[PDB]
RNA sequence: CCCCGGCGAGGGGAGUGAAAAAGAACCUGAAACCGUGUACGUACAAGCAGUGGGAGCACGCUUAGGCGUGUGACUGCGUAC
RNA sequence: ACGGGGCUAAACCAUGCACCGAAGCUGCGGCAGCGACGCUUAUGCGUUGUUGGGUAGGGGAGCGUUCUGUAAGCCUGCGAAGGUGUGCUGUGAGGCAUGCUGGAGGUAUCAGAAGUGCGAAUGCUGACAUAAGUAACGAUAAAGCGGGUGAAAAGCCCGCU
């Protein structure tokens, strides 16, 4: 099975109307280090909910 | 065209347009359909039509006052400076000079002058008589031209 | 004397593509499709220069019919009355009067009714 | 000088009431189709809806001649295979009396976006009462 | 004062990078950098390096301040494609296009 | 030479030059094709996608000129080569 | 098994008068062919009649492209060719002017010669689309974690399973 006519650039754009990425709504701010992080994820320096959970 | 007579691909089955030679004129690098050959473009002119045209050209020149007749035309030494000075005296810049006997000094003196050329009485041609603004003929040349043109 | 076709071929391809401005899709981009679209557009234009004269007359007649029935007479009897009254106003003007000057149109109906009666 | 053309912004539309009691279905529908389209106005243009708003009362009292009260059949297909439904005239009256007049007029209107816009100006009621008194609709003794 | 940074011949197709580009079109550079940090895309890493390089150009060459910069223009153009041959079944060959892209970021305070 | 970058790639400055939108993927740089921006249209609407009519909007005017340009709601006709 | 709505006439028959209706006919403007009559031609202009759908095909007349002469001329760094817009113009092929780009050639006129005009040939070559960010990532012997290195480690190094 294969196309009988070349689909247009218009049809191609309509199909991709749902391919748009959804940016992260908002980052959480740690209460101790004040860093930004994904909610429910530890920070880049190992903080989570105001606690140094990993020492690296 | 340099190449092989091998059929590029079989006649049927491949799904491509049928081909028989890589030298086909349809193909890139193929031959020319009606490739030229060294040919001869010279036409025939009847003797009377050639002479009849010279008379019509010469008679037209005297009607345009583009034909100047002098008793003699020569220079002492083969130096283009002398000939260039002589033509300036006659108010001539673009001129065809026709003499009875081809003098070497007059021939050498005119070789470097662009708009000037000398010619024997027997060496005239139809396009030269038309190409130049003025045509200067000696009294001997016009006499020889009449015998040439009957 | 080899002649390269590049300059004149591009010129005439642009001439076609310029007349195809505003057409959808390949009809304004690629020459093969645009050329057919331009030829078809010329055919329609030739045909519609004749159709335009029919459609407008058809529109005038409809407006005259409406305005005449506002005065108590049909388009048929109104046109026949004007010819019997030797009035030679055409339908483009009658439809124009019927819209912008009601009282003059009513005067024409009176003239038409008189020629019939 | 170009022929006048009506503009959708500046066209005025009046409201009318029609009592369908005893009227012949078809000969009433043609008069409605004329006024819904605007064929009765001198400013009529084909591509503009210059028609009027029309209210039809007593749609269930519309009349038909001959044996059409029991023999005129209304067909429609539901889109499912074998889904050809039919209903005679008098059961259309008993079930959806407004549909009879709406169907008849819909067939006499132009087909397309403008034709569907003209059809919106038709308000059909089975009974004798309507709640468009705010529009002050004028009696159209047709 | 517009400031431009480009990544030409970026090893990624323009269609994939454009998904990330429209996430930050019009945003402030501080907010755009956070969006790119938490976008799980390879193109997010490419766009982030171009964005922060445009920020550096704006402050070092134009003396602008980071607090006022905004991503006023961003677009991804197609770069040259590298042709590769991939053998398929039954001796047939397919030509693989390794597409590239040109990433352009324009930051500005106005 | 300076800056971003992985002592990258790539880029921004600076400098050279008549020109760097001549920067080595280098004269000119068309078309298909792919984008960004702006104007207008478009989510009750059926078909060779135009054509005739035509509102509205945007914009250039002139300037009360009532013209031009872009778009094209709605509508007649219309089954490519 | 009226094109539909609908119709008891909006059906049928007879008669009559209106109207609608084509690129037919008429009106107004324009073009061309063929006659005729002449002016009187210098061989064109002027009346007048008439004609002007068209495949195969026959006849007639042109446009434009490259090259040769005309041309050691003319145009051109005060911007050529080419590219890209715009306006004007001819019945058409077209032409002219001009903004921007371009950065060095172009060429009147009248003649001459053709590798002289492309949308088709499952044409040839190159470029780029589409399907589509889809199928697939090549044996179902299998991985897990700690440490290291590094801009970055599921895949590299070391270790233990
Ligand atoms: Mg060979
Ligand atoms: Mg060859
Ligand atoms: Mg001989
Ligand atoms: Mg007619
Ligand atoms: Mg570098
Ligand atoms: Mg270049
Ligand atoms: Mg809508
Ligand atoms: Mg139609
Ligand atoms: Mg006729
Ligand atoms: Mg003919
Ligand atoms: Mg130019
Ligand atoms: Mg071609
Ligand atoms: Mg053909
Ligand atoms: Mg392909
Ligand atoms: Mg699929
Ligand atoms: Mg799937
Ligand atoms: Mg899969
Ligand atoms: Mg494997
Ligand atoms: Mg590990």
């Amino acid at each position: 099975a294969v196309q009988q006519n070349k689909p247009t650039r218009s049809k191609r754009g309509m199909r991709r109307s749902h391919d748009a990425l959804t940016a992260v709504t908002s980052l959480s701010v740690d209460k101790t280090s004040g860093e930004k992080h994904l909610r429910h994820h530890i920070t880049a320096d190992g903080y989570y909910r105001g606690r140094k959970v990993i020492a690296k | 065209v340099t190449g092989s007579g091998k059929k590029p691909w079989r006649q049927k089955g491949t799904g491509r347009a049928r081909s028989g030679s890589i030298k086909s004129p349809i193909w890139r690098s193929g031959g020319v359909t009606f490739a030229a050959r060294p040919q001869d473009h010279s036409q025939k002119v009847n003797k009377k039509m050639y002479r009849g045209a010279l008379k019509s050209i010469l008679s037209e020149l005297v009607r345009q006052d583009r034909l100047i007749v002098v008793e003699k035309f020569s220079v002492e030494a083969p130096k283009t400076k002398l000939l260039a000075q002589k033509l300036k005296d006659m108010a001539l810049e673009d001129v065809l000079i026709i003499t009875g006997e081809l003098d070497e000094n007059l021939f050498l003196a005119a070789r470097n002058l662009h708009k000037v050329d000398v010619r024997d009485a027997t060496g005239i041609d139809p396009v030269s008589l038309i190409a130049f603004d003025k045509v200067v003929m000696t009294a001997d040349a016009v006499k020889q031209v009449e015998e040439m043109l009957a | 004397a080899r002649v390269k076709r590049g300059v004149i071929a591009r010129a005439r391809h642009k001439k076609i593509l310029k007349q195809a401005k505003g057409y959808y899709g390949a009809r304004s981009r690629v020459y093969r499709v645009a050329f057919q679209a331009v030829i078809k557009a010329g055919q329609y234009a030739y045909r519609d220069r004749r159709q335009r004269k029919r459609q407008f007359r058809q529109l005038w007649i409809a407006r005259i019919n409406a305005a005449a029935r506002q005065n108590g007479i049909s388009y048929s009897k109104f046109i026949n009355g004007l010819k019997k009254a030797s009035v030679e106003i055409d339908r483009k003007i009658l439809a124009d009067i019927a819209v912008f000057d009601k009282v003059a149109f009513t005067a024409l109906v009176e003239k038409a009714k008189a020629a019939l009666a | 000088m170009k022929t006048f053309t009506a503009k959708p912004e500046t066209v005025k539309r009046d409201w009318y009431v029609v009592d369908a009691t005893g009227k012949t279905l078809g000969r009433l529908a043609t008069e409605l189709a004329r006024r819904l389209r605007g064929k009765h106005k001198a400013e009529y243009t084909p591509h503009v809806d210059t028609g009027d708003y029309i209210i039809v009362l007593n749609a269930d009292k519309v009349a038909v001649t001959g044996n059409k009260r029991t023999d005129k059949v209304y067909y429609h297909h539901t889109g499912h295979i074998g889904g050809i439904k039919q209903a005679t005239f008098e059961e259309m009256i008993a079930r959806r009396p407004e549909r009879v007049i709406e169907i008849a007029v819909k067939g006499m209107l132009p087909k397309g976006p403008l034709g569907r816009a003209m059809f919106r100006k038709l308000k059909v009621y089975a009974g004798n009462e309507h709640n468009h008194a705010a529009q002050q609709p004028q009696v159209l003794d047709i | 004062m517009e400031t431009i940074a480009k990544h030409r011949h970026a090893r990624s197709s323009a269609q994939k990078v454009r998904l990330v580009a429209d996430l930050i079109r019009g945003k402030k550079v501080s907010q755009a950098l956070d969006i790119l940090t938490y976008t799980n895309k390879k193109a997010a890493v490419l766009v982030k390096k171009v964005l922060e390089s445009a920020i550096a150009n704006a402050e070092h060459n134009d003396g602008a301040d980071i607090d006022d910069l905004k991503v006023t223009k961003i677009f991804v153009d197609e770069g040259p494609s590298m042709k590769r041959i991939m053998p398929r079944a039954k001796g047939r060959a397919d030509r693989i296009l390794k597409r590239t892209s040109h990433i352009t970021v324009v930051v500005s305070d106005r």
